[PDB]
């Protein structure tokens, strides 16, 4: 299938969504997409991997090659992230955003 | 208002007048009378940071029509049930919530008041503030709702998944309106680009086209100082009405991620697509003896993050004391490299500042 053109929402609705042959179609089931996201996600890795050959390390990626092979800002930090985080109580933290769930609260 | 009337008379011509060779100069005057009037609805301190408070390093809006799809969407994303001014159509804005991701602070903001057929400016303001936009769509019905909200949003100045065309203008003194031209040009004759530059009481000027423009990319081009160009994502709810290959099909639509609120299908990539279309800047840092923490970088924003503002982000004073910072990372072009104030830092740039 490759590098295939674009096209727009449009396009979709009134055309491309048309060319399927509806008999043939995979029913969107909890089974079906679980299968369908699978490889999705493997496909972004892939994808991604190949990106990763080709941009600049980042500072920390540096710095962790560095590690595996005067200002004291402490002060002014420390009241820093504790500002950052006094109201956490009312935000959803997602983390590094793998794996989220979603349950909602009151 | 007589302005908001002449904009409405403006659009009833258009719409009558059939498009040939013949009244292309008259339909370009009419589409640049229409922008300057249009320009002088947010001509009044205004939206993020003033109109509501900024409550994140960046600030995202949703523009949708009310629907049990986007409520789940909302509060789903944000962690809490929505609140009684979430379901009021009166209303013009609301806060569902502010979430953190990858240690940045995001304020979600819902703007209803984008679609409504003192405080209307109000939420135009904030429109054009916001730092990405969601449009919720469901994909059952998607064409119709899309169009209004289009339409609301580039009415206002809001130009979608845009970089700014590559047209320069240098103003003249005397002999007319002189053109450039690089890519041959498919949508502009010179009558239509003469139509705007008078409609624009421009007498004289030199116009450089290093693309295929349009006559509404000229238009912005000189209406530059209130367009604002933002990332937008299309967001296909119920596509458990479709199938797998019908949703495969959806990726082929530039900036749309396909979603069940539902079934919280896609909640994950809406996400990161949001990250990745936001550019924002995390700073590790470092002192002199230790390592960085990693654990809680300094986030910055895409069009502020020098050195200057990562000092001024941790504490007012330290510009006055700095002697010069100490850069790793794909900001620098040696590793570690000093640098001034002005460097612009990027992201996971690791940074230790030195006291003067």
């Amino acid at each position: 299938l490759e590098k295939q053109p674009k096209i727009t929402l449009e396009e979709f609705i009134e055309t491309e969504r048309g060319k399927l042959d509806k008999s043939k179609l995979t029913p969107i089931t909890i089974a079906n997409f679980a299968q369908w996201k699978k490889d999705h996600v493997i496909a972004k890795i892939n994808a991604e991997k190949k990106l990763s050959s080709k941009r600049k390390p980042t500072g920390r990626e540096i710095i962790l090659k560095m590690s595996a092979e005067a200002w004291d800002l402490t002060e002014f930090t420390d009241a820093l992230k504790k500002a950052d985080h006094q109201d956490d109580g009312g935000i959803k933290d997602y983390g590094d955003g793998s794996n989220p769930t979603f349950d909602i609260k009151k | 208002s007589t302005t908001v009337e002449k904009i409405k008379a403006i659009e009833d011509e258009m719409a009558r007048t059939q498009k040939n060779k013949a009244t292309s100069f008259h339909l370009g005057q009419l589409k640049a009378k229409l922008a300057k009037l249009r320009r002088e609805l947010l001509t009044s301190g205004a939206g993020i940071g003033f109109d509501v408070a900024r409550t994140g390093v960046a600030s995202v809006g949703f523009v949708g029509f009310p629907s049990v799809g986007k409520s789940t969407l909302l509060s789903k994303l944000t962690g809490t049930e929505s609140e009684a001014a979430e379901y009021e159509f009166t209303t013009l804005v609301t806060v569902p919530g502010v979430i953190r991701y990858k240690g940045a602070k995001i304020q979600m903001l819902d703007l209803p008041g984008i679609i409504d057929g003192g405080r209307g400016k109000q939420v135009i303001a904030v429109a054009r503030t916001c730092n990405l936009l969601f449009i919720i769509l469901d994909v059952n019905k998607p064409l119709h709702h899309k169009q209004i909200i289009e339409k609301e949003l580039e009415g206002v100045g809001i130009r979608l998944n845009k970089t700014p065309p590559d047209i320069l203008i240098k103003k003249k003194e005397k002999g007319g309106i002189s053109i450039t031209n690089t890519v041959p040009l498919t949508h502009l004759g010179n009558d239509e680009i003469r139509a705007v530059m008078s409609e624009y009481r421009i007498n004289s000027a030199e116009i450089a086209f290093r693309c295929d423009a349009t006559v509404d990319d000229l238009i912005d081009v000189l209406e530059a100082s209130s367009r604002r160009y933002m990332p937008a994502i299309y967001v296909l709810n119920k596509i458990d009405s479709l199938s797998i290959e019908e949703l495969e099909l959806l990726y082929r639509i530039p900036n749309a991620v396909p979603i069940s609120s539902g079934q919280d299908w896609n909640l994950d990539e809406l996400l990161q697509v949001m990250w990745d279309r936001l550019n924002l800047v995390r700073i590790y840092t470092k002192p002199k003896g230790q390592i960085p923490d990693f654990t809680d970088p300094v986030v910055l924003r895409s069009d502020r993050c020098s050195v200057k503002d990562f000092c001024n982000q941790i504490h007012k004073s330290l510009v006055d004391d700095f002697r010069n910072a100490l850069v790793y990372g794909s900001s620098v072009k040696h590793q570690p490299q000093y640098v001034g104030l002005s460097h612009i830092l990027e992201d996971e740039d690791v940074v230790t500042i030195l006291k003067k």
